């Protein structure tokens, strides 16, 4: 059972930041793509049921905000 | 389903040792964590017991795991934070497969009823470093006295038997 | 009662070639191998070669 | 110089890995082009679309062919757009796989040739034509009581060896010649030899040369099933919108998209939807069948035959396209055991356009009325099933007796079923079929036996076979 | 025994293998995963440590899903699994022709080796749609219902579905026993049937001599899943060989619902979500891409057919449940067997208002046309009058030329067992039966009447035969009607 | 070394984690032999059988008895084999559970004994028997018009008052008398108050001594009771295979084989197939009954009780069993209560083998004769009870009068009712009931009265009770 | 009736455990008689309500469910 947040882009920054925290507060990077969902690493002080804006301009409602991730 | 994670952790601190250019010293001491592991299983355990806080087990890999490069004590204090201390020997030994992966070191176990000499073992290495691609190549040799006169080679999941099985392979065919 | 020949026949050929290969492996246990384990890195190098 | 590897093949579905920051969008075509190195070996010539995205530089495909003979590691290469697929004049009168490629034997598409992309988002709001006119069918159930639509959806709903194939070769011989405009003939997951006698009786009719034909069948695996509707679906929507041109789209079995969709949804790493589907199954045919519209600059009148799993009209992927339909028969099994060909269910099949502002009033009254007595007959089934004939009370016993000759002047011999029984097939106009309707109710033929109405095309040949019979 | 060895001895080079091996992780119910093996391909053969083959379905990131072919029992976690560089080959060839093997090709009857040369893969491409031509040469079955009512062409589909103990395996071997002076290859895929079931049905065929022409592949009910799967992709891969060298080969799959439950329980062993039935997704697909890769292909191909009879068991005569209605939206026809005609002593058993053919009719040979149209009107009416008019008293052209040639319907069409007739006395019999003929000899007595007409027919009219074996038409009428008269006179009431 | 450590255990399932390389196969049996080292643990005796491989050295087993009492780390021995079982004549009037250990109080089988797996691959198909003969019971109903069949499965449909057992014990006085073969009970998953009932009727009938009895009933776990048929089957094989004679093989309540099969797939974890079945319904069910053949040495004859619920003959657990199924018995009350034994219900009792190719032509004319007699004489019930007995017609009075004969000459004097009734009892060979059924049905004995026909063996004892009353 | 009788209960509201445990605890009071020789009626009041609770429990333990979720 492998976690979404476990991509080797992500836990590379977060060993080279480990002494010094940086917040992913207002921006977010993707993780998943499918299905008219996304996975977003990042986005710390999101609201739950937020609109989210993307890199085209495409609308996203923020519903599930797990531990990690944002869904 | 560990040892994808343990590649995708291992990746992630490859990459890491080559931006800071310092690849040796992280090979270096990933070896001695996988050492230090190897030697007592009972550490595990310990770094499982609730009665421990996050910040007490932080303190113990930060007074024990000491001496080793800043990356590998960040990548081990990651890997406690999210629960995932259990698979610190296999990112040690993907870490190790992707090092070798790198300097083109490949490993392969040779089964020989004698001894073999190293000049021989050079000889296998100047061989089957063509045969696999790799620039230079490593040899660990077990006797296995049931083997008769040959060697039985194997580089990673690809075994090259020349040692008994001429005489099962024509028994085979007689029957 | 052909079929059930040719049967008999493949069975004792088989005893024949199981007892041939173990004591083949025994003739080759009492030989010596130092003048074989030459041979053998000869002849891992000939396949090498060969592959 | 940015190409992927193979990590994972789990039968349709592939996972390639890229390089940081160069995957692919969704839905953009991957060729595998693998040259077979040694004996352990086969060469391999495989698309892939882009499905999902996963995490850490990998891409979830569905694979357009058989995956037998993949290995992990093995290279692919990025095309940097869909499947695109040849359109213009230069696919009348041939025959595509989903890949756009011909398959006819007549040559080669030249590489300068124009490619459309199949994923296209759907035509607006107000791009649409909102028109409704009757498209004459030659057939009685179709034109008194479910009447078709010139331009749009028509949907052959039924189930398994029921007629809708039978159906969809007599609306292309009562059609097709007489349109004038281009078809187009979509064949998802049917069956091949019905792609071969459907190709050769276009040869003979001459209605190929203005006829584009692709073929999905039943042989392929699940990622070209998916695809095939929107190879005849672009193909068609070239026309209605750079020529302008009336369109006929059929398509045959349209309910195997979706089927196919379910095949590889869980390998996709979907949770089950309703039943066995995916969780899916409306958007992925809404944005399907929601191109398949008549526009501003053309029309598409698109006869689609739905199949329907176990005679279970409330399942999923039937029931989620009624909503799409302008104009729908429902077939029924019931009908089809008692020799009412076509066994179009009278009462469940609707239509957009019995109206009596657009097929008059005269058909309405008639329509409606047959309506009613088939549906007074229907209930008292019960009735006759345990008490018999004996105890309806005089009316009931001219409602059962008038309905037995009105559900067998449903029935009508084809031009198609000519190879089944022998009986040349009839075309019926509209005019015609609701005067013998309106005489059926008025009480003129209750003297006839009801033996004479079946598998006949006007009434005053009821009358004819009536005297034939010896009455 | 010791001059080939010595030969042998005397022929052998010295050579070194490789192996390209990985190891299992997991056995369970028939499924494996295994560490290792990088360079094994999709639905490649691998072999485990004890002679087991195993098929790669899955190919993951850091394993491969194998699928058992035979025994796991003796498979354990650590074991070596290899591989063999081949994706799903059983053996091909004319040497395999009257030997009882198993899906992956295998000698099971105990005759020896099965010597062949070629393999073919298991899982290849159907016939496109231009590589094929319009099924317009008849198989003819023997039984007079089937060749009469529902015929069969050669490349076709025809279902042969109804409940158990129906009579759906007597019909193919029927079938398969009718075809010793055609040109045809016949294959029997057995798939869940008790193996005495299948060893008597291996022993009436070699009495009838029918094993110098037919392969049987049986997958027993005791064999796992896999090789129950397997067994019709076995038999058609069996059939094409001869089939693209142009011959013409028949393929009776016995009991494919049994091919559907197992695929069912190697799926959902899987973990894959199932849908109605508890039935995977793609249980369509499975007989799909089976049945359409059964052809008749076109002259540039060959000409070769294949012609498939696969078999459906309902549950309590249901054609509508979902297994069913996904066989017969791929073949061309079905028949359909009752259970009440079954046990009525109606055997064949075939309900004649919900089986029909396709392409057949186009496959008829231009006399059972003319002769049997009028017989499929005869039968439909008797027995939809029949089930109404059993109690008072009709009017009497129902109650005669309805009735009393509808029985005869019934009694000219019922068959021993084992006993197929040729199709030209199929003709003259349904010939005298619709003309009027049958009218005065009783009920009773039709079948003894038509047992002496073929010993009639083969001293007297011989050449009535030998018009209708070389010119395919009904001889002259007249001609006809004289012997048919005279035999009449010949024949005793009783 | 094959010492393994307990991991996981819950409920009747139970993880055992061996080294690497010394895994035990599956179905292997696994004992544990723990006795308590202080007042805070208990004494165990516990066997195991291998169901899965896990991974990480880890193995799932499902257990044949509770659990309770089990401690993650103690240690279990691998035997090496599945569970070995006694065979031979130690085994003939004795009471068995799925161990092969004797629930009966005489005696332990010694360690010396020959014990077969009760895993065995099915014979081959070049081991079986290429003609289909008849399994010779000597019970008229039985062998006149639902014939069994050597290596038949056959299903008994009845129960709760209507002479199943009697039955059953008759079949084994009468394979063992004529045939010389030997009988093997096996109680699936049956309460255990009529396994002591079935007991005490072999043990006062004198059926016991060439029986072989295995109980697994529903005390047990399912994986305990899942196992019984082929403990029972193992011993059957026994005297099929090194005997070579033809052995009975009765199953009570088949149907609990099937559901502990889905008791045992929903403890492991399985994803359920159609309705709440297994997804190897079908595949157990062939791993049961294709070992239930005739060879060219013996053959085993299965009876078989079949539960159908829902009175659903679709299910797929019955629909599973009915395609191995060869003939059935319908018993039925009403012949029971009539005066009947057996109670074999004449017109639902079908068979596959009642056919002229396998049995003969003069058998099956006179077989179906018998069953449209009984057939007609069951359409003029309703006629006799609207009309009277006189004033229907002659035919169908004499069809009356000839099918009240023969509906009283199916039933016989069992040997097993010996000791109720008093009269001896017979063994009635085929042809003389063939015989004997056709001079009824050609009208030689209508002028003896019917109640003479009642419970009588032969067509010769007929003439002699009819001229002794 | 009480100078013979032993009444053991478990409500709807004691915890699901001593539900499933009620008639174990039955036979455990009875068997005690009836190897001394006495004979013990048993009467277990709605078992279907024990089938619920054991149900519940191995649910709550994620046991695999079967028919009806029981286990
Ligand atoms: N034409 C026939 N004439 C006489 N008897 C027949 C005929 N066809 C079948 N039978 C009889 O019916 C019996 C069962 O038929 P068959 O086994 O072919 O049905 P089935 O559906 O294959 O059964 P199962 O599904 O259980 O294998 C056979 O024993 C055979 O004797
Ligand atoms: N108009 C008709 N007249 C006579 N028979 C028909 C007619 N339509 C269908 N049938 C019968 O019903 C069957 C339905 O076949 P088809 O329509 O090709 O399959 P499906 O309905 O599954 O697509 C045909 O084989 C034919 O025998
Ligand atoms: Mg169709
Ligand atoms: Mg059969």
């Amino acid at each position: 059972s492998i976690r979404a947040e476990e991509i080797s882009a992500l836990i590379k920054q977060q060993i080279e930041n480990y002494e010094s925290q940086i917040q992913v507060s207002d921006v977010g990077t993707v993780i998943q793509v499918g299905d008219g969902i996304a996975r977003a690493h990042g986005l710390d002080n999101v609201m739950s049921g937020e609109l989210v804006e993307f890199a085209n301009g495409v609308m996203g409602m923020a519903l599930n905000l797990e531990e990690n991730n944002v869904g | 389903n560990q040892e994808v994670i343990a590649k995708r952790y291992a990746s992630a601190l490859f990459q890491i040792a080559l931006e800071q250019g310092q690849l040796d010293r992280i090979e270096e001491d990933v070896r001695a964590v996988r050492q230090a592991l190897a030697e007592n299983g009972e550490f595990l355990s310990l770094l499982s017991y609730p009665k421990l806080s996050l910040d007490q087990k932080k303190a113990l890999i930060a007074e024990a795991f000491a001496g080793v490069s800043t990356p590998v004590q960040n990548t081990l204090l990651l890997l406690l934070e999210r629960h995932r201390f259990g698979l610190v020997p296999e990112l040690a030994e993907q870490f190790l497969a992707l090092v070798d992966d790198a300097r083109g070191i490949a490993k392969a176990v040779a089964y020989s009823a004698r001894p073999l000499t190293d000049e021989e073992l050079r000889a296998l290495s100047d061989v089957f470093a063509q045969k696999v691609g790799k620039q230079t190549l490593e040899i660990e040799n077990i006797i296995d006295p049931e083997l008769i006169g040959g060697v039985r080679l194997r580089i990673g999941n690809r075994i090259y038997d020349g040692s008994v099985s001429g005489q099962l392979e024509r028994i085979r065919r007689q029957l | 009662i052909e079929r059930e020949k040719e049967q008999a026949m493949a069975a004792l050929r088989e005893q024949v070639a199981s007892l041939s290969v173990l004591i083949a492996s025994k003739v080759i246990e009492k030989e010596l191998t130092e003048q074989d384990q030459r041979k053998l890195i000869e002849a891992y190098i000939k396949d090498v070669q060969e592959v | 110089m940015t190409r992927g590897r193979v990590i994972q093949v789990m039968g349709p579905v592939v996972d390639v890995k890229f390089e940081n920051g160069h995957l692919p969008a969704i839905y953009n075509a991957l060729k595998i082009q693998h040259k077979a190195r040694n004996e352990n070996e086969v060469d391999i010539d495989l698309t892939l679309e882009v499905a999902l995205h996963l995490g850490d530089d990998t891409v979830r495909t569905i694979a357009m062919a058989s995956t037998d003979g993949l290995i992990r590691g093995m290279e692919v290469i990025d095309t940097g757009a869909p499947i695109s697929v040849p359109v213009g004049e230069v696919t009348l009168g041939r025959v595509f796989n989903v890949l756009g490629e011909p398959i006819d034997l007549e040559g080669d598409i030249p590489a300068d040739a124009r490619r459309d992309p199949i994923h296209r988002p759907a035509p607006k709001f107000e791009e649409l034509a909102t028109e409704v006119e009757i498209l004459e069918t030659g057939i009685k159930v179709v034109d008194l009581l479910a009447p078709y639509i010139k331009g749009g959806k028509i949907g052959l709903f039924g189930g398994a060896g029921v007629g809708k194939t039978v159906l969809i070769q007599e609306l292309i011989h009562n059609i097709a010649q007489e349109h004038g405009g281009i078809s187009v003939f979509a064949g998802v997951g049917e069956r091949t030899r019905e792609g071969n006698d459907l190709y050769h009786e276009m040869k003979d009719s001459g209605v190929i040369s203005k006829t584009a034909m692709v073929f999905g069948q039943m042989n392929e695996p699940p990622g070209a099933r998916m695809r095939v509707a929107l190879t005849g679906l672009t193909m068609a929507e070239y026309f209605r919108d750079e020529q302008g041109q009336d369109v006929l789209l059929f398509i045959d079995n349209i309910f195997r998209f979706t089927q196919a969709g379910s095949e590889v949804s869980a390998l996709l790493g979907r949770m089950p939807s309703a039943v066995g589907y995916q969780p899916t199954l409306a958007t992925e045919m809404g944005q399907l069948q929601e191109r398949i519209t008549s526009t501003a600059k053309g029309s598409i009148t698109s006869i689609q035959a739905i199949y329907v799993p176990a005679d279970d009209y409330t399942d999923p992927a039937p029931a989620t396209t009624f909503s799409h339909l302008d104009a729908t028969t429902n077939l029924e099994r019931k009908l089809a055991e008692m020799g009412i060909y076509p066994a179009v269910d009278p009462l469940a099949s609707t239509s957009r356009a019995l109206a009596p502002e657009i097929v008059g009033e005269e058909h309405y009254q008639v329509a409606r009325k047959v309506q009613q007595t088939l549906q007074r007959y229907k209930e008292l089934q019960d009735i006759i099933a345990i008490l018999g004939m004996d105890e309806l009370s005089d009316e009931d016993k001219l409602v059962v007796h008038r309905a037995r000759r009105i559900q067998f002047f449903l029935s009508q011999n084809f031009h198609v079923a000519e190879q089944f029984t022998g009986q040349p097939g009839s075309y019926v106009p509209v005019k015609e079929t609701v005067r013998g309707f309106k005489e059926i109710l008025e009480g003129k033929y209750d003297h006839l036996p009801e033996d004479a109405f079946r598998l006949v095309g006007r009434i005053e040949e009821v009358v004819e076979k009536a005297k034939a019979m010896g009455v | 025994i010791s001059a080939l060895i010595k030969q042998q001895i005397e022929n052998y080079e010295s050579q070194i293998q490789v192996s390209d091996v990985g190891t299992v992780i997991q056995v369970g119910d028939g499924i494996a995963r295994a560490h290792g093996l990088d360079n094994v391909m999709s639905g490649e053969l691998v072999e485990f440590a004890n002679g087991v083959m195993g098929m790669a379905l899955n190919l993951e990131e850091n394993n491969v899903g194998i699928v058992i072919l035979g025994p796991y029992t003796g498979i354990k976690e650590g074991d070596e699994v290899r591989r063999t560089g081949r994706i799903m080959e059983v053996p091909v060839g004319e040497a395999l022709i009257g030997r009882v093997v198993n899906p992956l090709g295998q000698p099971v009857d105990g005759l020896g080796p099965v010597e062949t040369t070629e393999t073919r893969p298991i899982e290849s491409p159907a016939p496109g749609v231009m590589d094929r031509r319009s099924v317009h040469e008849p198989l003819q079955t023997g039984i007079k219902a089937i060749d009469a009512l529902v015929p069969i062409g050669r490349g076709q589909r025809e279902l042969i579905i109804g409940d158990r103990q129906t009579g759906k395996t007597s019909v193919a071997i029927d079938t398969i026993i009718n075809q010793k002076d055609q040109n045809m290859i016949s294959i029997y895929v057995a798939i869940g049937q008790k193996e005495s079931t299948v060893r008597t049905v291996v022993e009436t065929l070699r009495k009838h001599g029918a094993l110098d022409y037919t392969i049987v592949v049986t997958a027993s009910a005791s064999q796992p899943a896999p090789l129950l799967f397997l067994a019709p992709y076995a038999g058609v891969a069996m059939g094409e060989y001869f089939m693209y060298k142009g011959k013409h080969v028949l393929v009776v799959y016995d009991d494919l619902s049994k091919q559907a439950a197992a695929y069912r329980e190697l799926s959902l062993l899987l973990r894959r979500p199932p849908g109605r039935e508890a039935y995977p997704g793609d249980i369509f697909y499975l007989h799909s891409r089976l049945l359409e890769r059964a052809a008749k292909l076109s002259d540039a191909k060959g000409g070769g057919s294949l012609t498939a009879l696969p078999f459906v068991e309902t549950q309590a005569g249901d054609i509508s449940a979902y297994i069913p209605t996904n066989v017969i939206s791929i073949t061309d026809g079905q028949i359909f067997l009752q259970s009440d005609l079954f046990f009525s002593g109606v055997r064949p058993a075939i309900n004649a208002g919900l089986s029909v053919s396709r392409v057949g009719g186009a496959a008829q040979i231009k006399a059972m046309k003319k002769v049997a149209g009028t017989l499929r009107l005869d039968l439909a009416a008797y027995r939809e009058l029949e089930a109404f008019a059993q109690f008072g008293s009709d009017l009497d052209k129902a109650t005669q030329a309805k009735l009393a040639r509808g029985a005869r319907t019934v009694e000219v069409l019922k068959q021993d067992l084992h006993q197929p007739i040729p199709v030209e006395k199929q003709v003259l019999i349904i010939y005298a039966l619709t003309r009027g003929f049958l009218d005065d000899i009783p009920v009773e007595d039709v079948r003894r009447f038509e047992k002496e007409f073929y010993l009639f027919l083969d001293q007297n009219g011989q050449h009535l035969l030998e018009h209708i074996r070389t010119t395919k038409d009904l001889p002259n009428e007249d001609d006809l009607n004289k012997a048919i008269e005279a035999f009449k006179k010949t024949f005793v009431v009783s």
